[PDB]
């Protein structure tokens, strides 16, 4: 499935099994534009987070209960949700995924 | 080697 492939392909599960990860199916510039959208606070309290005005296409990758290195196993859940990212640097671009509503 | 903006992209972006 998509998650098993993309997670290994992107060097996420080549040396370990990551329990969960999210992929955004939007253009790079459209996702970077989120850094100047709705400011909100991050889970950790810091307020350099921003929520997208609109929902975006995303795939949630989740490890099953039987997954175990070196044979990671994921469940694929596709959805459209608002993404929350933390930004920093100059240009002000995303550096962390904080959640999706 | 890899900056944090690059890592976010490789880990979460699939355009």
């Amino acid at each position: 499935n998509y998650c098993n492939q993309m997670m290994k392909s992107r060097n996420l599960t080549k040396d370990r099994c990551k329990p969960v990860n999210t992929f955004v199916h939007e253009s790079l510039a459209d996702v970077q534009a989120v850094c100047s959208q709705k400011n909100v606070a991050c889970k950790n309290g810091q307020t350099n987070c921003y929520q997208s005005y609109s929902t975006m296409s995303i795939t949630d990758c989740r490890e099953t209960g039987s997954s175990k290195y070196p044979n990671c196993a994921y469940k694929t859940t596709q959805a459209n949700k608002h993404i929350i990212v933390a930004c920093e640097g100059n240009p002000y671009v995303p550096v962390h995924f904080d959640a999706s509503v | 080697k890899e900056t944090a903006a690059a890592k976010f992209e490789r880990q979460h972006l699939d355009s």
